[PDB]
């Protein structure tokens, strides 16, 4: 409808990735590790990735054990393309593993001209009294991946925003390397 | 003789338990070079790996018992004459992500011990290797990749004649393994932070040495073009403003011979150096006996008018910074009979009656040391 619902709590940008520059035009994709804060372009495509350092990412990258709900907003930009000529599609997948044997936990398809905005959420829950340790060998725990596929790199330029639900809990410290400034 | 083997008590799933002797499972050596310095890693391995090659009464029980409800106790034995002193820190971390920082700031945070061999004969500590549960196992710490390190926070005040070997003794105790879990309630009775506020080097002399350290503890520690962060601080940075009762642990990291009276008070960045009226502010006088090396500071909510920001933009000057700072002031003069600088370590233990306000959108820049 003409009237949209108003968002409330603050989301923070965390990860961005630009499709490869022209003359690139092949269908491509990029994977976001929503917990460890990693961006992995598919194949050798020249994706201009970048990661920020908000409280949320600082928590996700240092909290050993996690439990709770995470809200994710995916923004898709957003290039100077005449609407009538738009043919870019966005396919996104939530995954618990990048191994071929694992199936998608959730699929969304976005065919909006210009730009798009997708809201969804997922739960972090593991075997340690409800806590999960993102890819630890213990109990074969794994992280969460957000796979983004772009059918037209010249029309589509991705932004991941995140928010912790009040039920989100953490414990334990991970020794991270220094975090480079944006 | 025949016997119903099935009915035998061979399904004993109880945890390790008994005397200290029959609960020891491993011992290690930490080589302290007589010439070492701050930030100098002494030991860096996996917690699990501690058991390799060990032959103690509970080594087997530790490794085979698939569930333990007790805690891991670490006893450190090391001692050096009063002529010197240093600061050793032992810390337990849940895991790593390659080429990690070894700075005391990052290394501590979770579980740790800080002591000075020039004051203590030994030192001990218990911990819950499973920070969010009531039980754990050797297999768990192996596959979860639990780490432990020993690091020289402050170098020797006076170098030892020869290298020193500190010894660690690992055992299981019957203390109930209680969890430490962080959450987003905006009102909490106790929030553990273990933040390394800083290493205060006060050189010997008759100058007025003043040190400042912000209570705007979020954002991490400024390294270079990057910064250090640990879970407790990233958690506190979730809120925009906060307040509560502060509990600090002050550690004498220099030898007993290096002395200086230190004043602690909370004020603002408007106070300049060379201001002999600091004592006007409510303050605490900290002195240490040759035996002593640890003093707890308490700053109740009556020390603060309002809450204050978890982060500020690093370009903000002291004058322009309206958030409170903890001042460490040489009340008299730093001296001794030997050379060396009075290193004093300050750690924010935690917050009592914690109030968290709003929500921090976040600042990428840290705050600088």
């Amino acid at each position: 409808g003409p009237v949209c619902a108003e968002a409330s709590d603050v989301y923070s940008p965390c990860m961005i990735a630009s499709t490869p520059p022209a003359p690139f035009s092949d269908v491509t994709a990029v994977t976001f590790d929503l917990i460890n804060g990693k961006i992995t372009p598919v194949g050798d495509d020249n994706w201009n990735t970048h990661i920020y350092n908000p409280p949320i990412m600082n928590v996700l990258r240092t909290a050993a054990w996690k439990s709770g709900t995470i809200h994710v907003q995916l923004n898709v930009r957003g290039a100077g393309v005449k609407r009538a000529d738009w043919d870019g599609q966005v396919f996104v997948y939530l995954r618990q593993s990048m191994n071929p044997e694992s199936y998608d936990a959730r699929t969304f398809v976005i065919s909006q001209p210009g730009s798009a905005m997708l809201n969804f959420s997922f739960d972090i829950i593991g075997p340690n009294s409800g806590f999960e340790f993102a890819e630890s060998p213990w109990a074969n725990q794994t992280t969460w991946y957000l796979e983004c596929v772009a059918t037209n790199p010249r029309q589509i330029q991705f932004e991941v925003n995140m928010r912790f639900d009040p039920n989100f809990r953490v414990a334990g410290n991970i020794l991270m390397p220094p975090f480079p400034l944006s | 003789m025949e016997q119903n083997l099935f009915a035998l008590s061979l399904d004993d799933t109880s945890s390790v338990r008994g005397s200290l002797l029959d609960t020891k499972f491993a011992q290690t050596r930490v080589l302290l070079s007589k010439a070492m310095a701050g930030g100098d890693v002494l030991l860096d391995e996996y917690l699990y790996d501690v058991v390799n090659g060990q032959d103690f009464r509970a080594t087997v029980a530790f490794l085979r018992t698939h569930v333990i409800t007790g805690k891991i106790k670490v006893t450190a034995t090391t001692n050096i004459s009063d002529n010197s002193g240093c600061c050793l820190m032992l810390a337990i971390n849940s895991g790593v992500r390659g080429k990690y920082s070894t700075d005391v700031y990052t290394i501590c945070s979770q579980d740790s011990m800080t002591w000075n061999p020039g004051c203590k004969k030994n030192f001990s500590f218990t911990f819950n290797p499973n920070p969010c549960g009531d039980s754990w196992s050797a297999e768990m710490i192996s596959r979860s990749r639990v780490r432990m390190t020993v690091i020289c926070v402050s170098g020797w005040t006076l170098s030892p004649t020869t290298d020193v070997i500190a010894k660690l003794d690992w055992s299981i105790v019957n203390e109930k393994c209680e969890p430490t879990i962080y959450h987003l309630a905006d009102c909490q009775n106790w929030l553990p932070l273990n933040r390394w506020m800083g290493k205060l080097t006060f050189p010997q002399g008759v100058t007025s040495e003043v040190r400042r350290m912000p209570l705007s503890i979020g954002g991490g520690a400024g390294a270079t073009q990057a910064f250090l962060a640990n879970m407790p601080n990233s958690w506190i940075s979730m809120w925009r403003y906060f307040r509560g009762e502060l509990h600090f642990e002050v550690t004498k990291m220099s030898s007993p011979y290096i002395k200086a009276t230190v004043t602690f008070l909370i004020a603002f960045g408007n106070l300049s150096d060379a201001f002999g009226f600091y004592e006007s502010f409510p303050h605490r006088i900290v002195q240490f006996a040759e035996v002593e090396e640890k003093c707890t500071l308490v700053f109740s909510q009556q020390e603060f008018v309002t809450a204050w920001s978890t982060q500020v933009n690093p370009r903000t000057t002291l004058e322009a910074d309206g958030c409170p700072y903890l001042y460490a002031i040489i009340h008299d003069s730093t001296t001794g009979t030997i050379s060396g600088d009075f290193n004093l370590g300050v750690k924010l233990v935690g917050i009592k009656d914690f109030c968290g306000i709003g929500s921090n959108p976040g600042i990428d820049g840290s705050r600088l040391l």
